[PDB]
RNA sequence: UAUGCCUGGGCAGGGCGAAGCCAGAGGAAACUCUGGUGGAGGUCCGUAGCGGUCCUGACGUGCAAAUCGGUCGUCCGACC
RNA sequence: UGGUAGUAGCAAAUAUUCAAACGAGAACUUUGAAGGCCGAAGUGGAGAAGGGUUCCAUGUGAACAGCAGUUGAACAUGGGUCAGUCGGUCCUAAGAGAUGGGCGAGCGCCGUUCGGAAGGGCGGCCGAUCGAAAGGGAGUCGGGUUCAGAUCCCCGAACCCGGAGCGGAGACGGGCGUCCAGUGCGGCGACGCGACCGAUCCCGGAGAAGCCGGCGGGAGCCCCGGGGAGAGUUCUCUUUUCUUUGUGAAGGGCAGGGCCGCCCUGGAAUGGGUUCGCCCCGAGAGAGGGGCCCGCGCCUUGGAAAGCGUCGCGGGCGGCGUCCGGUGAGCUCUCGCUGGCCCUUGAAAAUCCGGGGGAGAGGGUGUAAAUCUCGCGCCGGGCCGUACCCAUAUCCGCAGCAGGUCUCCAAGGUGAACAGCCUCUGGCAUGUUAGAACAAUGUAGGUAAGGGAAGUCGGCAAGUCAGAUCCGUAACUUCGGGAUAAGGAUUGGCUCUAAGGGCUGGCAGCUGACUUAGAACUGGUGCGGACCAGGGGAAUCCGACUGUUUAAUUAAAACAAAGCAUCGC
RNA sequence: CGGGUAAACGGCAAGGUAGCCAAAUGCCUCGUCAUCUAAUUAGUGACGCGCAUGAAUGGA
RNA sequence: CUUCUGGACCCAAGCGCCCGGCGGGCGCGACCCGCUCCGAGGACAGUGGCAGGUGGG
């Protein structure tokens, strides 16, 4: 487990689920939106940008765009 | 089981008719006196042990004393 | 089964009872003709049913 | 990992079979039975789907050994209706005496 | 059972401090809060349950009473109705127009819902699955899967 | 964004049923499945709980419509009917 | 055992991926296109389960007065 | 009772071996050691139905346990099932079934409201009763104890129901000895406070409501870094490997979770808030400040005195330890949020509670009526079941029968996986015998040069293909599909690189744990190395499909099916 | 006795229409032709006075 | 003698009369009378007994 997490023992042929069965598609949009909606949630607290940039850019980061 | 706050209201507890005997346990940062009434086992927590010696005097006589 | 009523348990005590042996001195009387208990029941080859 | 079994004779997961997990003094998880979820009383209007606030969500039985307080509220129609119909009642019942009198 | 709605309409007991709550076969257009009323000066609306001889003709209505005081037995099932066809204050008897198309000579003191059964247009889907079919009749009655006579035995 | 060319809401069914009957459901799964405006309380959340019940998740109005629409055009006609009636019998 | 009813229990992991939604594009306009999201279904592979195709296999005074092995059907549903 | 015949047979599920003990007697028992299997959808640990003493101890070795047996679910003799809070008991579910009434030659049958049906406290009920050890249904848990019982006994800490002593509440005093009050009180509000009168009647709630998807919280388990305490390894290496490292009910407090279902202020367009998805707002957002419910989490009373680990000493005395942390699409369980589906809408009743109403009750100046365990005290809780098996030997199938029989808990590694394979806890001795030999013929498994269906009724059987990744995917079509079409390439190990977060301080610091992509090196070109794991294509026939069917020779083109049409009312 | 009725039984009183076929339906028959193979009583596409096809006894 | 609303609604107010030592009762309020509870059918449905038809259920 500690060569498996340097990236050794996870190639082409070790790999027999499909990739959305080892990691999610699903999961990793979820991960992505909480990531980007803190971000625009902790810059529009900030100050660093206002409620409209923020409304826009989160239509925004709701779309495949960032 | 009851935790008693005030000496003052441990008194009043064991000095009741059901109230059959009073533990007295001594643990490492503080010394506990738990009263055995009918129904609740009432406990006072002492934290420091010059108070101990306070209130073991003061209770009722006849009341049975047990220490543990 | 472990729930049981109390006729049944009941039932299950006589029959329980009654599994015994022919005591011995019963072979030495007069008119003895019976060599042994020839009414027992073992409870894997015959069932009660009742 | 040590495999618990259960405590009592009924061997099936039914609505009134339910455990949870407990670590008892004795370093042992055991399962201990746990009781239905209580639901707080729902508003006699029919109207709104929230349930009564300041009431106590236990079974029906448990509020036999509650105090009153803890299944009322200081209102008129406390612990039967929701404050908001209450204040619209109120209200409706003014303005239809009203309006019964200047039909006269 | 029935692909129409019911309604649980309550009432005031004329004579003691009691709420009657009754069950109606819910007319389309009808909605909760609504007040409906019922008698024979009761005005022409949508819910209210007059009698087949105080309405006007051509009045759509359902849940129509086969006999003076049967509490309505005529067109109840979901989307259909009866048309009161024409009156008679001699013989006080109104002819209705019955679903089926037949007209029936009833008594003008025949109660009746004003209005057409809800659930209307419910056999305009077709059935797409017979497992759709099966949880149709499988609250009806066990009656659905019908094997032809042909397929049986003598 | 566009998924599928014609089927739209009945491409759950795949390849089954026929081509006219899944046309058919089409106009009935939308309108079943569509949210309505309340006439009673003005937003778009009328929908249908059973088959002649429409609820609006607002208001907590229950109405009695339609099988697969909010109305039927046989109720609106007499509706209109009935008021038609009721004007010309009290005068 | 056949069927209805009543009251309970149970049904891995994956594939394709429908309506609704978001964004970016194209267009004079109508309207179209792309990416993502969403997770529909008597859907697909498939475990348990339930079935029992083929081998016309094993056995055929048998383990068994109908079983065993491989293989196989289905496995959110008219399911068990 | 024979021949058959000392013959068939004692062959499904990998496997035993050594030594010792007891004993007349050991392939089979017991102890120890080694080697293995089940591998947490167990060959593990507990139940239901069923069995009924099979449970336990001792003894026997006669019959039985298809070899043996010093052994047994055999036989013989004793023993064993302890309850207010586990279930029955109580409720009605589909039902079943009395009474009136009706029928019937008659035993009886039909029937579940239908008749002067209230035996209670002015009465509405409408139908007696039976019917669930998986439904409903108040309330016990921790530790210890037996040869066999255990939420039942013991100790400790509670709880519930029923029934008749204290404290507190009611009780706040004003105006001039007198008169007069006083069936509580707080908050703008949601609502709070320890109670805080009240009947017939009325209203409502809880009980009490499907399935499926997604998300989040809590826990158990797993995982990671440490620190203790034992043990394994120590030829070399390894601050190493392994084991164990805790706190019940109930009460209180506090985290945490939920109020798009509540409160107050306020007022929104440059519309904003917000989720994985959605959704939300002038019927009032955002924001700020509150309130309620759930809190199975933590702390705490319980409580460490017990339990456990270890070191000792003589049913016990002692020492010491029982620690500090950190993570998650992890696995189960549970609590929430929210959506989807139905021509499917997914129980009743016992029981308990709240409100409306205010008939009445209470005392006349300190009390009275009254008090929802308000807080304590006192008394009682009867009857029955409870052992054990619960299944390759305790049930059924004539049996210790490869069949059948309802569930609950579920470790590590590999992997997408509750697949397959290996291991730990736990369990077992290879399934009603052993030794020797390794002929034919079998059953099961495997390989075979060259050719490749020439075999055969027939590619029957076998084999090929298989995972994942990157590419490439036609005819036809109901536009959904066909499709994993077909056809190709890659796959190991090792060593790096790049990309994807969070917390703290206002860019800096610290800290992750799960993956993808690219590259180099490397080898007897081997790399989904075991395991797991579609051969494909071109057509015809039938049936649309999914589904169903002759239990024990026919799974089909048969039945069903939606759709279509007809018929009766 | 008379009328209606065939998505009534049925037939083709009417003389088999649209279609389809040597078919799971063709006796003659191993039909004829083409294709499929070195070779085909098989298969497919056609031909149809079809022993004895055919339209909800549903045809395609 | 009730149509504007998702409220509430009973267990007599009032008057008259009468009895108790502050209570209680009666009448009106709430008209009188009456032979079927109220309606729909009706000597037809129907019932029992004969007669004819039909009747592979
Ligand atoms: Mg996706
Ligand atoms: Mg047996
Ligand atoms: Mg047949
Ligand atoms: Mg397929
Ligand atoms: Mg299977
Ligand atoms: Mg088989
Ligand atoms: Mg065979
Ligand atoms: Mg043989
Ligand atoms: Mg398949
Ligand atoms: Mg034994
Ligand atoms: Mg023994
Ligand atoms: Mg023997
Ligand atoms: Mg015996
Ligand atoms: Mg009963
Ligand atoms: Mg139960
Ligand atoms: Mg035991
Ligand atoms: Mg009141
Ligand atoms: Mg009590
Ligand atoms: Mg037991
Ligand atoms: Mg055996
Ligand atoms: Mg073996
Ligand atoms: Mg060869
Ligand atoms: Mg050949
Ligand atoms: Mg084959
Ligand atoms: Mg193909
Ligand atoms: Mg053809
Ligand atoms: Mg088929
Ligand atoms: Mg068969
Ligand atoms: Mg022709
Ligand atoms: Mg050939
Ligand atoms: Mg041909
Ligand atoms: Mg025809
Ligand atoms: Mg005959
Ligand atoms: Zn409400
Ligand atoms: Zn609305």
């Amino acid at each position: 487990t500690l060569a498996r997490r340097k990236g050794r023992h996870m190639g082409i042929g070790k790999r027999k689920g499909t990739a959305n069965a080892r990691m999610p598609e699903k999961l990793s949009w979820m991960r992505r939106m909480r990531i980007l909606r803190r971000l625009l949630r902790r810059y529009r607290e900030s100050k660093k940008i206002d409620r409209h940039m923020y409304h826009s850019l989160y239509l925004k980061v709701k779309g495949n765009v960032f | 089981p009851r935790k008693i706050e005030e000496i003052k209201d441990f008194l009043l507890t064991a000095r009741r008719k059901d109230a059959k005997s009073v533990k007295i346990k001594k643990n490492k940062d503080n010394v506990k006196f738990k009263v055995r009434c009918s129904k609740y086992l009432y406990t006072l927590v002492i934290t420091d042990k010059e108070k101990a010696e306070k209130l073991k005097q003061s209770l009722p006589p006849g009341l049975s004393v047990k220490e543990l | 089964s472990s729930h049981k009523t109390f006729k049944i348990k009941r039932f299950l005590a006589k029959k329980q009872k009654q599994n015994r042996p022919i005591p011995q001195w019963i072979r030495m009387k007069t008119g003895n003709k019976i060599r042994y208990n020839s009414k027992r029941r073992h409870w894997r080859r015959t069932k009660l049913g009742l | 990992a040590p495999r618990l079994t259960y405590r009592r004779r009924l061997s099936y997961n039914t609505t009134s079979n339910k455990t949870r997990l407990s670590r008892t003094p004795g370093n042992r998880i055991v399962y201990l039975y746990t009781k239905k979820v209580g639901k707080a009383p729902k508003s006699a209007c029919g109207i709104c789907p929230g349930r009564l606030r300041g009431i106590r969500a236990v079974r029906p039985k448990v509020l036999m050994r509650l105090s009153k307080t803890k299944k009322h509220v200081s209102r008129a129609y406390g612990g039967s209706m929701c404050a908001k119909c209450v204040r619209d009642r109120i209200k409706r019942a003014f303005l239809i005496e009203e309006q019964k009198i200047v039909v006269k | 059972g029935r692909g129409a709605p019911l309604a649980k309409v309550a009432f005031r007991d004329p004579y003691r401090f009691k709420k009657r709550t009754e069950l109606f076969v819910a007319a389309e257009g009808i909605h909760t809060g609504q007040f409906v009323y019922c008698g024979k000066k009761a005005q022409l609306n949508i819910g209210n349950v007059l009698p087949v001889g105080t309405m006007p003709e051509g009045t759509i209505v359902c849940c129509v009473e086969e006999k003076p005081g049967d509490r309505g037995k005529l067109a109840r099932a979901s989307g259909n109705y009866a048309t009161v066809i024409s009156h008679n204050p001699e013989t006080k008897k109104t002819r209705v127009k019955l679903p089926s198309g037949s007209k029936k000579v009833i008594s003008s003191a025949n109660r009746a819902i004003v209005g057409v059964v809800a659930g209307g247009g419910r056999i305009d889907k077709p059935i797409l699955k017979a497992g759709r079919a099966y949880h149709k009749y499988k609250a009806k009655r066990n009656c659905w899967p019908r094997v032809r006579g042909v397929a049986m035995n003598p | 964004a566009k998924r599928t060319k014609k089927v739209g809401i009945v491409g759950k069914y795949g390849t089954r049923y026929g081509a006219s009957l899944r046309k058919m459901v089409k106009k009935i799964e939308i309108s079943q499945h569509a949210k309505y405006t309340c006439s009673f309380c003005g937003k778009t959340k009328m929908k249908r709980k059973a088959v002649g019940i429409w609820h609006c998740g607002s208001c907590m109005k229950i109405v009695a419509g339609g099988a697969w629409t909010y109305n039927t055009t046989s109720a609106v006609t007499v509706k209109s009917a009935i008021r038609r009636l009721k004007e010309l019998k009290d005068q």
